[PDB]
Formats: C-alpha cells, sequence, structure tokens
C-alpha cells in the first residue's frame, strides 16, 4: 500500500491529484481505497484554454472553473 | 531543549487562554462558546479567537453586537430546522458568493 | 436461611418476598426451606 | 469550527484556503501603485 | 374540542427553551435600512472618534487603531518610511457603531494607512535536539527578518446604501 | 419586540443589513444608569478642658498574630507574609519594562 | 472609559462578592458555579497569575439535596496516618456532623490541584441556614440563580393549574377507592 | 501470545472492538407503538 | 486495589477498552467515504 | 367512587356503602384512538416523577398506585407511573398523600435530607465502600431506567449512572 | 438627574474626585476615545 501511494502521487495528504478514469488506473485504487477519497472532476465551463490556463481554480465540490475573479458576484 | 520545545505550547497555551476569555465573555451574553464561534463562521465573518478575545476586553460594546449577531443567526439556524422548506431564507443567513 | 444463587419454591407454602434489597423464600410450615439471594 | 459548512456553501472547509482572504493583495502603496505579488 | 397534537402541560410536553418569534422580513427591511441610514449620517457629520480596525496582514489578524505599532514577522521588500494600505479591513469600530465584513469591508468604506518606520532581525532563537544514550545533539541559531509598522491613519467614508 | 439579548445593561445593540448585503452594520450606544438606580453617597461619617491628642496605639504585633490578622484582612493563606531569603530578593528585577 | 490609569486599573482587577442559595440544590452543580467564580474564569481578563477570583457567599448548605440514593451510597474516605486510621462515612453520616462539609469537599475538587487552591477557599464562605454575618451581607453585589429548578409539591399547585389539567380517565363508580 | 481458540473469550484487538460496535443489530422501529393502535 | 497483572495492554489479562460515543461515529464517518469510493470507481 | 362506614348504635354494628361523587373524563381526547389514557392525550414519553399533577390521578388516598384493570394503563405506561409515584413519594412531592397511621401512634423526628431522583429505598442501599477501578467502577444510579424513551431536549442523553 | 459622568475608586471620596476629573475630560474634548490628531499633509 505505501508502494501504490507513492506511485499515484498521494504522499502528501490532504493535496488533491487527477487521474485517469481507467481500469489500471482504478485497479491502483482499489488496492488503497481506505485511504484515500475519489471524487469526480467535474467542468461547469468546459476545459481550460490557453488562455485561461492562468485563471483556474479547483473548488472543493471538485468543480474546476476557469475564471477565478476574487469578487462577489453581482448577481 | 526546553526553550525549542516550549514554542509548540505556548501556541496552544495562548489559543486555550483565548477560548477560556471569549467563553467567559459569551456567557455574560447568556450564551455558549460554541454557539458563538459556530454561528460567526455561518455569517461570514472570520474574526479569529485571539481578536475576539482582544475585543472582550477592550471593546465590550462590539463584542455584545458579535455576540448578538451570533445569538441573531442561532436562532434562525432553529427557525430554518423547524420549518419545512416553506420559509425564505433567514436574513443574515443569507451567503455572500463569490466567483 | 440457607444463600442460594437460585431461589426455589420447596412446598406450596412457601412465598417469594423482595426485602432489604435481595429476594427471600419464606416458609411458615417448613422454616428449613427458607432461602436468601447471594 | 465550521469546516462543514463552509464546504456545504462550495467554499475551502479552511478558510486559509482559496477565496478573497487569502488570495487578494495584503497591502498597496498608499499612492494606489499596486503592490508586486506575493510569493505565496 | 382539544387539537389533535395538544399535549397537556407537563416538565416534557414542551422544550424547555423559551420561544422565539424572529421579525417579519418585510419590516425588518424596512428597519435595517432605517438603522444603515442613521449609521451613514453620523459618518457624514463626523460624530466618531478614535475608531479600530481589525486588519488580516501577513496570515494573521491585527486589532489596531491609529498611532500603534506592530511587528511584521518578514521584510515586506519596502524601503523604511514608505507609506502603505492595509487593504484587507475585516473590521471597524467607533464608539457607537461597528461595521463588518463579510468576510472583508469594501476599499470604499474604509482606508487604513500604515508607514514602515523599522527593519531589522529577531534576536537569537535557539533551536537544539536531543536524544538521550544516543549520541544526538545538534545546535542551530535562526535570526527572523521583521518590519516594524506604524499605523498612521483609520478613515471612513459614507459608502453604507 | 424582538431583541437577540436583553438591552438594559451595557448597550442598545441594532443589526442591519446594507441594501446589497455585504457588510452588517451595528449601532450600539451605550445605556446610562438611571438615577432612580443609584443610591445617596454616604456623607454623614463636649466640654472637653484638654487639647484633644493623636495617641498611635501601635501595638506591634508578633509574627504569628500579625500574619493571622493580615491573611483575614486580605482573605489569603498566611505563605504569602512569610519572608523569602537572599537569593531570591536579589533576583528580582527592580526596573521592570513597562508597556505604556 | 477615560478614568486614570490607576482607578481604571482597580475597576477591572476588583473583586466582586456573589451570593448563591444551595436550598434544594445538588452540591456539584453549586460546586461547578463556584469553582468558576472562585478562579476568575468568568472574567475576559481571566489569567492564571493575575489572582482575580471572586468572592463567593453559599447560604442553605443544610438543605443540599443529592438525587438518587447518593444520601447512602457515596462515602468520604480519609485517614488520620496512624494505623487502624482508614475512616468511611456515608454523605448523610457526614451531613448530620458537618453541615457544610459536603458543599466544601465538593468545591475543593474542583478548584485546580495547585498552590492557588487554597487561597481560593478563602474566598468561600458557607453557611450552613439563612442567617449571614452583617458584615458579610453589606458587601454582597449579585445573587446568581439556582442551578436546580425546584418542582412543586402537589399541595402547592394553585387551583387554576390543576383545573387547566385534564382528567384523564373516568374511575368506576362503584369502586372503593 | 494465546492461541487463536482459547477457553477463555479473548480479548479483541481494538479495530475489531469497534467494528462488533459499528455493526450491532438495529431493529425496526414503528413509527407508532403498535400497542397504542386499535 | 484494582491492578491489572503484568502489562496494561498485552498479555492474557488485559485492561478492558470501551467503545465510546464519538469513536463510533469516526468510524462510520469513514465508512460512508470509502462506500462512496466503491461507487466512483464502478463506472 | 364509593365510601364504607361502620357505626355502633346500641350495642349492634352497621355496615353500609354510599356512593360518592365520581369524577369524569375531560371531553374530547386529543387522540381518541388511544388505547389508554396516555396515549389518548398524546402524553405517552412526556412526563416525569415530578409531573404530580399526572401522577396523583392514578393513586390512592394513601399514595398506594391502582390496579391496572381498574385505571386502563396498559402494563408498560403503568410500570412507568408506578415506578414515578415512589421517585415522587421520595422526593417529598406528594405530602397529602402519607400512610395511614392507627390512633395513638406519632412518628419519632428523623433526619430530613432532600432527594430526588430516588431509584431504590433508602434502608435497602448499602455504602459503596470500595469504588472499583475506572474501567470496572461501581456507579450510584440516578433515575429510572423505565424512563429512558423520554422525550430527550438536549443533545446528551439522560445519565442514569453517576 | 442626568449623569454626566462616573468614576471608580478605592474609596467613595477617591471615586467622587475620579468622577470630577472624568466630567471635565468630556467638557474639554479630552477623552480618551477623542479623534486622534491629524498628521496628514495640509490640503
Ligand atoms: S395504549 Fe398508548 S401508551 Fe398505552
Ligand atoms: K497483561
Ligand atoms: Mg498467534
Ligand atoms: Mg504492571
Ligand atoms: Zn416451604
Amino acid at each position: 500500500e505505501k508502494d501504490i501511494i507513492k506511485m499515484l502521487g498521494l504522499e502528501k495528504a490532504h493535496t488533491p491529484q487527477v487521474h485517469k478514469n481507467i481500469p489500471s488506473v482504478n485497479a491502483k485504487l482499489k488496492v488503497v481505497k481506505h485511504l484515500i477519497r475519489i471524487k469526480p472532476l467535474k467542468l461547469p465551463q468546459g476545459l481550460p484554454a490557453e488562455e485561461n490556463m492562468s485563471n483556474t481554480c479547483l473548488k472543493s465540490t471538485g468543480e474546476l472553473v476557469v475564471q477565478w475573479h476574487l469578487k462577489p458576484v453581482e448577481q | 531543549v526546553k526553550c525549542t520545545k516550549a514554542r509548540y505550547l505556548k501556541k496552544k497555551n495562548m489559543r486555550t487562554l483565548w477560548i477560556n476569555r471569549i467563553t467567559a465573555a459569551s456567557q455574560e451574553h447568556g450564551l455558549k462558546y460554541p454557539a458563538l464561534i459556530g454561528n460567526l463562521v455561518k455569517c461570514q465573518v472570520e474574526l479569529n479567537r485571539k481578536v475576539l478575545a482582544d475585543l472582550a476586553i477592550y471593546e465590550p460594546k462590539t463584542f455584545k453586537s458579535l455576540a448578538a449577531l451570533a445569538s441573531r443567526r442561532r436562532h434562525e439556524g432553529f427557525a430554518a430546522a423547524l420549518g419545512d422548506g416553506k420559509e425564505p431564507e433567514g436574513i443574515f443567513s443569507r451567503v455572500v458568493q463569490y466567483h | 436461611f440457607k444463600n442460594k444463587t437460585v431461589l426455589k419454591k420447596r412446598c406450596k407454602d412457601c412465598y417469594l418476598v423482595k426485602r432489604r434489597g435481595r429476594w427471600y423464600v419464606y416458609c411458615k410450615t417448613h422454616p428449613r426451606h427458607k432461602q436468601r439471594q447471594m | 469550527a465550521g469546516g462543514q459548512w463552509r464546504l456545504q456553501q462550495g467554499l475551502a472547509a479552511n478558510p486559509s484556503g482559496y477565496g478573497p482572504l487569502t488570495e487578494l493583495p495584503d497591502w498597496s502603496y498608499a499612492d494606489g501603485r499596486p503592490a508586486p505579488p506575493m510569493k505565496g | 374540542s382539544y387539537l389533535p397534537g395538544y399535549v397537556p402541560k407537563t416538565s416534557l410536553s414542551s422544550p424547555p427553551w423559551p420561544e422565539v418569534v424572529l421579525p417579519d422580513p418585510v419590516e425588518e427591511t424596512r428597519h435595517h435600512a432605517e438603522v444603515v441610514k442613521k449609521v451613514n449620517e453620523m459618518i457624514v457629520t463626523g460624530q466618531y472618534g478614535r475608531l479600530f480596525a481589525v486588519v488580516h496582514f501577513a496570515s494573521r489578524q491585527w486589532k489596531v487603531t491609529s498611532e500603534d505599532l506592530i511587528l511584521i514577522g518578514n521584510e515586506l521588500d519596502l524601503a523604511c518610511g514608505e507609506r502603505i494600505r492595509l487593504e484587507k479591513v475585516l473590521l471597524v469600530g467607533a464608539d457607537n457603531f461597528t461595521l463588518l465584513g463579510k468576510p472583508l469591508l469594501g476599499k470604499d468604506l474604509v482606508r487604513v494607512e500604515a508607514t514602515v518606520i523599522e527593519k531589522t532581525e529577531s534576536w537569537p532563537r535557539i533551536i537544539m535536539r536531543f536524544r538521550k544514550r544516543k549520541n544526538f545533539k545538534k545546535k542551530r541559531i535562526v535570526t527572523t527578518p521583521q518590519t516594524v509598522l506604524r499605523i498612521n491613519s483609520i478613515e471612513i467614508a459614507p459608502c453604507l446604501l | 419586540t424582538y431583541s437577540p439579548l436583553p438591552d438594559d445593561y451595557n448597550c442598545n445593540v441594532e443589526l442591519a443589513l446594507t441594501s446589497d448585503g455585504r457588510t452588517i452594520v451595528c449601532y450600539h450606544p451605550s445605556v446610562d444608569i438611571p438615577y432612580e438606580h443609584t443610591k445617596p453617597i454616604p456623607r454623614p461619617d463636649h466640654d472637653q478642658v484638654l487639647k484633644t491628642r493623636l495617641e498611635e496605639k501601635v501595638e506591634h504585633l508578633e509574627e504569628g498574630p500579625m500574619i493571622e490578622q493580615l491573611s483575614k484582612m486580605f482573605f489569603t493563606t498566611k505563605h504569602r507574609w512569610y519572608p523569602h531569603g537572599r537569593y531570591h530578593r536579589c533576583r528580582k528585577n527592580l526596573n521592570p519594562p513597562k508597556d505604556r | 472609559s477615560s478614568f486614570s490609569r490607576a482607578p481604571q486599573q482597580w475597576a477591572t482587577f476588583a473583586r466582586i462578592w456573589y451570593l448563591l442559595d444551595g436550598k434544594m440544590q445538588p452540591p456539584g452543580k453549586l460546586a461547578a458555579m463556584a469553582s468558576i467564580r472562585l478562579q476568575g474564569l468568568h472574567k475576559p481578563v481571566y489569567h492564571a497569575l493575575s489572582d482575580c477570583g471572586d468572592h463567593v457567599v453559599i447560604m442553605n448548605t443544610r438543605h443540599i439535596a443529592f438525587s438518587g440514593n447518593k444520601w447512602e451510597q457515596k462515602v468520604y474516605s480519609s485517614h488520620t496516618g496512624y494505623p487502624g486510621g482508614f475512616r468511611q462515612v456515608t454523605a448523610a453520616q457526614l451531613h448530620l456532623r458537618d453541615p457544610v462539609a459536603i458543599v466544601k469537599l465538593a468545591i475543593y475538587g474542583m478548584l485546580p490541584k495547585n498552590l492557588h487552591r487554597r487561597t481560593m477557599m478563602e474566598r468561600l464562605h458557607l453557611f450552613p441556614d439563612e442567617y449571614i454575618p452583617e458584615d458579610i451581607l453589606k458587601n454582597l453585589v449579585e445573587e446568581l440563580p439556582q442551578p436546580r429548578k425546584i418542582p412543586k409539591r402537589l399541595d402547592e399547585y394553585t387551583q387554576e393549574e390543576i383545573d387547566a389539567f385534564p382528567r384523564l380517565w373516568t374511575p368506576p363508580e362503584d369502586y372503593r377507592l | 501470545g494465546s492461541k487463536a481458540v482459547t477457553r477463555h473469550r479473548r480479548v479483541m484487538h481494538f479495530q475489531r472492538q469497534k467494528l462488533m460496535a459499528v455493526t450491532e443489530y438495529i431493529p425496526p422501529k414503528p413509527a407508532i407503538h403498535p400497542s397504542c393502535l386499535p | 486495589r484494582g491492578r491489572i497483572p503484568g502489562r496494561q495492554w498485552i498479555g492474557k489479562h488485559r485492561r478492558p477498552r470501551f467503545v465510546s460515543l464519538r469513536a463510533k461515529q469516526n468510524m462510520i464517518r469513514r465508512l460512508e467515504i470509502e462506500a462512496e469510493n466503491h461507487y466512483w470507481l464502478s463506472m | 367512587f364509593r365510601e364504607v362506614v361502620e357505626t355502633q348504635e346500641g350495642k349492634t354494628t352497621i355496615i353500609e356503602g354510599r356512593i360518592t361523587a365520581t369524577p369524569k373524563e375531560s371531553p374530547n381526547p386529543p387522540n381518541p384512538s388511544g388505547q389508554c389514557p396516555i396515549c389518548r392525550w398524546n402524553l405517552k414519553h412526556k412526563y416525569n416523577y415530578d409531573d404530580v399533577l399526572l401522577l396523583s390521578q392514578f393513586i390512592r388516598p394513601h399514595g398506594g398506585m391502582l390496579p391496572r384493570k381498574i385505571t386502563g394503563l396498559c402494563q408498560e405506561e403503568h410500570r412507568k407511573i408506578e415506578e414515578c409515584v415512589k421517585m415522587a413519594h421520595r422526593a417529598g412531592l406528594l405530602p397529602n398523600h402519607r400512610p395511614r397511621l392507627p390512633e395513638g401512634v406519632v412518628p419519632k423526628s428523623k433526619p430530613q435530607l432532600n432527594r430526588y431522583l430516588t431509584r431504590w429505598a433508602p434502608g435497602s442501599v448499602k455504602p459503596i465502600y470500595k469504588k472499583g477501578p475506572r474501567w470496572n467502577r461501581v456507579r450510584m444510579p440516578v433515575g429510572s431506567p423505565l424512563l429512558r424513551d423520554n422525550v430527550c431536549y438536549s443533545r446528551t442523553p439522560w445519565k442514569l449512572y453517576h | 438627574k442626568k449623569l454626566i459622568a462616573e468614576g471608580p475608586g478605592e474609596t467613595v471620596l477617591v471615586a467622587e474626585e475620579e468622577a470630577a476629573r472624568v466630567a471635565l475630560r468630556k467638557l474639554y474634548g479630552f477623552t480618551e476615545n477623542r479623534r486622534p490628531w491629524n498628521y496628514s499633509k495640509p490640503k
């Protein structure tokens, strides 16, 4: 289990890592399923583009937003 | 070695002191410590315990207002929990969103 | 009185009574049947 | 305190995480000019 | 005719806490507007004395007032005498009123300025580790850069609407 | 008539939100003590031929009785009153720093 | 407050006198309230080395009430130090011997186990009856609310309250009762 | 250590003790006690 | 009186450890996380 | 209810029985489908030892319990009320339901000890001389386990062992 | 019958004198919480 945690880049706790949802990866995740939390990455505004690469933020809901204004919502 | 390890205890003890002082101030207004800290967070007031303890000593009128605000938010929680969703959100329960 | 973990009535006249926080078997006809809860 | 509540609003469990409290500039020059970006 | 849920009064028929009836939201919205207008007029007419503010700076919060000193535990990349604005104000308080950010007050509402007055280093901090019976001992001395700031002024503007 | 806290001891708290809802305004004027709730300050406290004299009945007490009197007067234990040795007396900083 | 420095310091660190009524109250709840006040934990300026504890006056300690069968079951153990000096007495026996011991012992055990404890105990004034010395009475500032609400006896209910409670069943008319 | 089968009830590892505690049978509770209905 | 033979938490006779309410809640909290992990690994 | 009078006149004894006024159940119970007095008024889990107004309706003039066949209570509620009355007597909340004393009997002065939530009879309980270790502590019972299901308005459950 | 100032003290005489000082500070505009001196560059 120690070895697989290193392979998945999960050495530091509470640090989200993105992995492909494929059988091979899932096979590793299942060995250490009791040590981790798995959530789906959600893309409400689609994938980041080259223009907005630097303005992304991963929220606690799992949604990766491509605009991060740090402003209140006028709505 | 003692001086080195004492740096951990200083931070720990400092925070135990603030909680004791905040608890005392809250009880003067009929509020328990967890109700004040918990409900202030729900109002998006991010004042830390160090500042709260200082306010209790040197800004007692502001602290009563903070205690009143926490108490108001606490009562709104109860009304919401009692309701079946018919009621609109409390005036002080509305959360300011940041996008 | 003989101490007993399990109290049993030994005749029809035996009667179970709880006194001073413990069960007793009392018998007027045969006082030898008297038992105390242990 | 409040970690679970913050998560329910789509915020970081710890208020030191993402958001205006942490990410916004701490200070600026009194004349208006913005400060160099913070190292963190 | 008793109601379907009527319970005769007993020690456990109802909860110990008193019943609380919150104000009507429509009526309270009008009362809130009155309170805000009253406090705004106090600002316009200057009916306040010394102000204090809670400002987030260098990861931590400082309750500050004019003429104060605060010791920042790091270098701020500012020359001595340079004046700066503290942009993260959680609270500004007066004798008769207090304004609370959610979590931060708008920059239009309050302006806190400060001046760098000293750039120095802390006294030496001993770092020593020791484990008995293991020939394990090490001593390190660290001095941390510090910056002293003077709070020059806390000013509020009548921008409560 | 709803009030989050009683308003009769320290200040009259009024909580309000701005129209945008981003600022909490707290109006808290001080409550003055009513005159009715005060007491009057107790100002009220022969043919002697001989001038009155101020006689100081010092009546110096022994250590034990003296310590008993002091401990009772200030509601403390006896221990605080006993002396300390030179080692401790000379370690005390007689010019301590003063914050303000 | 615009007070001179010395009067300001005097006011903040002053000793308040509290009155507590022990009648029908469990000693533990009385002790919990007294412990906070004697230590100063009810003050926002509290610090262990500030010596900011207050005075607590507890009256009617003879009329304290234990829940359950603690009168019979709770034992206070002491040892004279001599061989055979171990002594164990029930709460009932101790109460009849010393009408303040129970409240005193509950408080003593709740205070911090340090050298300040016996100093705090000097600021505790226990009286078995309503009588309080005149000097102690003149310095009192505030009475603390009794921690336990005393239940009303059936003879203390007003006829309005009795009438308000419905009759729940109809007894047989020919029952002797 | 002791063998897997003992004459006494062997003490469990604390994690197993917790496992047992969390997986105890919980009986279905009716909204209204059936004795309170016709 | 009330001695535990030998060392407390080893051997044949041990000090009994009891499961507190919050110890139970802690375990159930992590059981819920793992149950969800199962779901997201199913697709 | 029915009273009985024994009058001896002219060296002759005449035993009679008269029917006195009988109280009636209050009209319109909120839960007519209830099968016992308690659940007919939605009182299940909502009464305690100090609710003398409730308890006093099910006891005899001298403090004794009434039969379950007469009151109509169910076994569960009858047992709860029976224990509650014992605690009410021991707490001193029923001063007008004292035992009948034969003529010429005046109880001696006994030490007054205020108590409440007393499960056992004071005389039948022994001192806890040996408390035991923390992991095997002998506890002092408070209240009754029969009332464990009472409505709890606090987040902590009732502690029945102190 | 309107409160102008209040002062603490260890004696009634000391408390009264302090109350007079508090009243004088309020009358003259030298209250502890008065507006701080403005050191900003004159406009
Ligand atoms: S029938 Fe409802 S509680 Fe007895
Ligand atoms: K062992
Ligand atoms: Mg083995
Ligand atoms: Mg051992
Ligand atoms: Zn027999």
